[PDB]
């Protein structure tokens, strides 16, 4: 069984899913705070 | 750099900007190196530590 879970988990890359989603969501959400900067938001530019 | 106004690090660099190429940009649209316009040379700018 130890051997079983040390091929499934070099054989699957989607067994850690649970944290890999956890560090997309956290770049995600830093992608978007670091993109909104490029926004206008009605101004004649988004350069201060 | 031709009334572009900012505060950071002009060190050497090798990005190869495009002839036509004046400015590069960031993801969040700031100045990440300029072309010099005296010297046709690249420097990128890091912001100060
Ligand atoms: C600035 O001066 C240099 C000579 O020192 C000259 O080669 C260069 O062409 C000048 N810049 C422009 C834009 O003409």
């Amino acid at each position: 069984a130890i051997g079983k879970i040390q091929d499934s988990l070099s054989s699957t890359a989607s067994a850690l899913g649970k944290l890999q989603d956890v560090v997309n969501q956290n770049a995600q959400a830093l992608n978007t705070l670091v993109k909104q900067l490029s926004s206008n938001f009605g101004a004649i530019s988004s350069v201060l | 750099f031709n009334g572009l106004t900012g505060t950071g690090v002009l060190t050497e660099s090798n990005k190869k900007f495009l002839p036509f190429q004046q400015f590069g940009r960031d993801i969040a649209d700031t100045t990440d190196a300029v072309r010099d316009p005296q010297t046709l040379e690249i420097l990128d700018i890091t912001p100060c530590s």
